[PDB]
């Protein structure tokens, strides 16, 4: 039975590789985005296996091939292990994330708000220190050890029954919101170093997100990817 | 007292494919039901046994064959039977299986004869297996294993291809596989000429599939190919 | 009849995300709902398909596709929730070789111009039949989104509503031989991310008529068949009711 | 709970209060009058998933 | 009349704070106490409250409420412990509009001086309607400390004994609309942090009459309806006795 | 019954007034008589009984 369902999925792979947040952040203003926001960029992991571009559910993948200066680089997920196996439509499953750092000894931590909701972002003015308020919430912030790992099981929470691997309606109206669910994520992490904004420093910690499909359930028979003959 | 325990030397070791859960961290969830979808995916052998299109070099390639008026001793198409090799590459056999190390089956070719109505002839279909050079005459493919398709009752025909092999389970990424060469050889040839009625086309053309037997078995999932993503 | 996932795709229970009544059924439920779809020449190519939305084409009148009071009654009520059941006819006659594959697709962005929105009428006469392009079958063409002028535009490779063309026999088809039978009939159930899907905006299933076989005839024999469906819904449940859509 | 759309494409509903036939308010009784409105939940209302709240209620 | 929490708001047990037996009764138990309250007029506007304060109002004398011997024998016994009911009457006649909202609202300083101490009865007289500014909806005048000359003095923006005016009908409350009712009816047990609380100082309810639709009535039709009200303490459980307080 | 074309959808109201001083025009005046409403649905054909509402037992 290794080619079973609930076995196959049930396994931790690579998602996204954020950065690692060292100040109340902005979270990414939503398409179309004119030049001059200021936000805060590629922070988020839009946890979902489907294409994501600026921690936003995606209608295509899109990777970078010749990366020049002019305008922002975004941030695109996929999860390459899925696709190339999932030959379904829909998948609901309860998401396992594990946060590893990708910064020699770094005390980071883990946030988390569910599929509909969005990340609170302003800051408290704590003994004259600027505390974000993403170290206070009803939704799990799960602390790190000087060199350790998060790892925490979160529920199908969306308001989808399923996701899908393939859709064909429309979120919002038509006119290039075909193909583009709405309701298809397990939520969204982000790391962030647990001191005050005055003590930010000046490099750019990374930090990687790995996922694994606890109880994997799979419906509606569908393809898999296109290999080429090159 | 506290439990005396000394901790095991792979401690604080996040290994991915580790057969056990972790703390959940937003529990009691009750999620939407999903009872109405019909079509749940339990396995994916549930799309390996269902015949999926090949692909024949003549990037636009061929599911089918077609058929010249000239009788020769010579087989009208010959694939050899390797789940790597490019006539398996966009099936549903040879990509589940790609992803996998073992497989263990037999691959079952379903033809479709997509001629006009009052063709009459013989087809014979020989499976080899793998020899030190391919099997071309028509005498070298009596020798071997066949079955003799005539276009009478039966326009579709599933030849189903033995498994014979040193080993429980072959390597399914791998030219070789085995002793020298290749694997095996399936050839449809042409035993009688065909007679196509006139004022009805002529060269008629012969649909392959490939599914899988109803023993087929994978074992030992592996990271997959990326590369349908660039 | 190709049954889809089921022995009874009419069996189908009210949804569980209304608190109203659905209304069930409406003026004319045992009725068929016939629609002209392009002749199929020597030009087509392999793999060259032909979309088919459902229910897209009850409102864009696909191929003279009228909806009567069904139209109606979609664009009368939010939520709908149907299992389909296409026919497809095409007389093909013992003059002729090839082969369609009438499947009926679920969730995929068929009916959209690789470049754009959603396609016109016009344009689904000009081109008669989608050649399978690199983009169909990598999925390079379903709608990217308007990022705007701060990110940079990302080089879209690939989109999960592709067509690996060489699989398309896994959904519930039927494939319409020259020489076993002339038409097709295929009976799917209601699938979805939700219980129920929107009216106007759901894509659940897609009729799909490939080509696998091009077509061969003598010449001076029977030339060019025609194509025809015949899409009928089994057991909707609308819910929502309201005035007609704007 | 914290989205305008939330749905297809615009506001999830809309309440709307008219009126049908004419009011007949009394002479000697005052003209325009005000109908005040309340929102509870039914029976059957349910939630699910705390977050983190909105913090602006002290500032 | 609308009990409070409870089927009978009349049962209580002596309280566990104490080791001596409680006087729970005195010379009148089954009278009430009638007293003023401002007069509601059209210059009233939206959310303008009016709060007595429980046992509040038989020390300061709110409206003449005169407390008899209860206040006698509120004076002279340390620990109080009883649940009111109150009775707002208010002769709304078929020629009046609006609707007051009368609520025993639980431990609020309703009385207390967006800028002070405690309101005295003259400045109950001049302003006679308080009005629902962004202080008594944020609580930002409840009485601030002195931290003194030491420690900076912080921008106090909030305080929890605030009045949402849009909720107040989460407490116990009875709305006095203009053509249902002419007067309310309810009827509270005691609550507080401790099983009793002190006689002098505390304020665990608060009688409360809002003002949500301003008074509309025609010019010649009955003008200004009176307000009045009577509390009667169910009940009672005084520990501590000692003489008067001074 | 309705002789218009078979894919028109609409409703009517039907509206008996009793004898009044002056004849109801206005579809709020309408409502407010005895009605009934005729949507064209499967009821291509409504019989609406008009009731007997009078002081005596006969009429003229």
């Amino acid at each position: 039975n290794h080619t079973n369902v609930k076995f196959l999925f049930d396994r931790s792979r690579l998602l996204n590789v954020i950065k690692v947040l060292e100040k109340d952040a902005v979270f990414p203003r939503p398409f179309p985005t004119a030049t001059g926001t200021q936000q805060d960029d590629g922070y988020f992991c839009l946890l979902t296996p489907r294409p994501t571009v600026a921690s936003r559910p995606a209608t295509r993948f899109g990777l970078y091939v010749s990366p020049s200066d002019s305008g922002v680089l975004a941030n695109t997920s996929l999860d390459f292990n899925f696709y190339s196996l999932a030959c379904f439509t829909y998948f609901r499953s309860d998401l396992e994330v594990t946060v590893v750092s990708l910064e020699p000894d770094l005390e980071f931590a883990v946030g988390w708000f569910p599929s509909g909701s969005e990340y609170q972002a302003s800051s408290f003015v704590y003994d004259q220190l600027h505390v974000p308020y993403h170290f206070t919430g009803r939704t799990p912030r799960a602390f790190a050890s000087k060199g350790g790992k998060v790892s925490f099981v979160l529920p199908w929470n969306s308001v989808s029954s399923v996701l899908p691997v393939r859709w064909g309606g429309a979120s919002k109206l038509s006119s290039a919101t075909r193909g583009l669910p709405a309701h298809a994520d397990w939520g969204t992490i982000y790391a962030f170093i647990p001191r005050p904004n005055e003590k930010k420093s000046t490099a750019v910690k990374h930090v990687a997100v790995y996922i694994r499909y606890k109880n994997a359930r799979a419906w509606c028979p569908s393809m898999l990817p296109f290999r080429s003959y090159k | 007292g506290p439990i005396p325990t000394a901790p095991r030397e792979n401690s604080l070791m996040f290994l991915s494919t580790t057969p056990d859960d972790t703390v959940p961290a937003y529990g009691n969830v009750r999620t939407p039901p999903v009872n109405y979808l019909p079509g749940e995916i339990t396995d994916l052998l549930q799309l390996a046994r269902i015949p999926t299109l090949m692909a024949f070099g003549r990037d636009a390639y061929v599911p089918y064959v077609a058929v010249p008026t000239q009788f020769d001793d010579k087989p009208l198409i010959s694939f050899p039977i390797t789940l790597s090799d490019p006539v398996y590459q966009n099936t549903l056999v040879g990509a589940i299986s790609s992803n996998f190390a073992n497989y263990r089956g037999c691959i079952q070719i379903t033809l479709t004869f997509c001629g006009p109505m009052m063709a009459r002839g013989k087809f014979l279909l020989s499976y080899s297996p793998p020899n030190g050079t391919q099997p071309q005459t028509l005498s070298e493919a009596m020798q071997c294993t066949y079955s003799i398709w005539d276009i009478g009752l039966n326009s579709s025909w599933t030849f189903v291809i033995p498994y014979i092999s040193p080993s429980d389970y072959r390597e399914t990424r791998a030219i070789t596989n085995s002793v020298y060469s290749a694997d095996g050889w399936f050839s449809l040839h042409k035993l009688t000429k065909i007679t196509l009625p006139p004022d009805c086309p002529q060269s008629p053309c012969i649909l392959f599939f490939a599914s899988a037997g109803e023993d087929y078995t994978l074992r030992l999932p592996v990271d997959c190919n990326p590369s349908y993503v660039f | 009849v190709l049954c889809a996932y089921v022995e009874d795709p009419t069996k189908s229970d009210p949804p569980s995300s209304s608190t109203d009544q659905p209304t069930t059924t409406f003026t004319a439920i045992d009725r068929w709902y016939t629609g002209r779809l392009n002749s199929w020449t020597k030009a087509v190519k392999t793999f060259s398909f032909q979309a088919v939305p459902l229910p897209g084409a009850f409102l864009s009148r696909q191929g003279g596709l009228n909806g009567g009071a069904f139209t109606a009654t979609l664009h009368r009520h939010f939520l709908m929730k149907c299992g389909w059941q296409v026919q497809v006819q095409c007389n093909l006659t013992q003059f002729h070789q090839g082969a369609l594959l009438v499947a009926m697709v679920p969730e995929t962005t068929l009916d959209v111009k690789p470049d754009g929105k959603a396609k016109s009428l016009q344009e689904l006469n000009e081109e008669q039949w989608v050649e399978m392009s690199d983009d169909y079958r990598t999925g390079k063409n379903m709608p990217f989104q308007s990022l705007g002028t701060y990110y940079r535009p990302p080089n879209w490779t690939w989109g999960p509503n592709f067509i690996n063309p060489y699989q398309v026999t896994v959904f519930p088809h039927q494939i319409l031989n020259a020489r076993t039978s002339t038409s097709v009939d295929i009976n799917v159930p209601y699938i979805g991310e939700t219980p129920t899907q929107s009216s106007e905006t759901q894509n659940s299933w897609t009729l799909l008529v490939m080509v696998l076989v091009p077509l061969d005839y003598k010449e001076g024999a029977t030339t060019d068949p025609e194509i025809t469906f015949s899409v009928r819904p089994t057991s909707p449940y609308f819910n929502g009711l309201r005035n007609r859509y704007t």
